[PDB]
C-alpha cells in the first residue's frame, strides 16, 4: 500500500532494528 | 538497494527486518 521513504523509513528501522542498528544491505 | 525496495517499490516488514544486525 504504502511506500517507506525518507526520515519515516530511518525512524522505522529504529523500531524494527532496535538498539542492534542495520546495514545497508541483508547481512545474510 | 533499500530506497529501491522500500521506497520507489513496496517492502515488507519482513523484508525491512533483513536489515537488522
Amino acid at each position: 500500500n504504502q511506500h517507506l521513504c525518507g526520515s519515516h523509513l530511518v525512524e522505522a528501522l529504529y523500531l524494527v532494528c532496535g538498539e542492534r542498528g542495520f546495514f545497508y544491505t541483508p547481512k545474510t | 538497494g533499500i530506497v529501491e525496495q522500500x521506497c520507489t517499490s513496496i517492502x515488507s516488514l519482513y523484508q525491512l527486518e533483513n536489515y537488522c544486525n
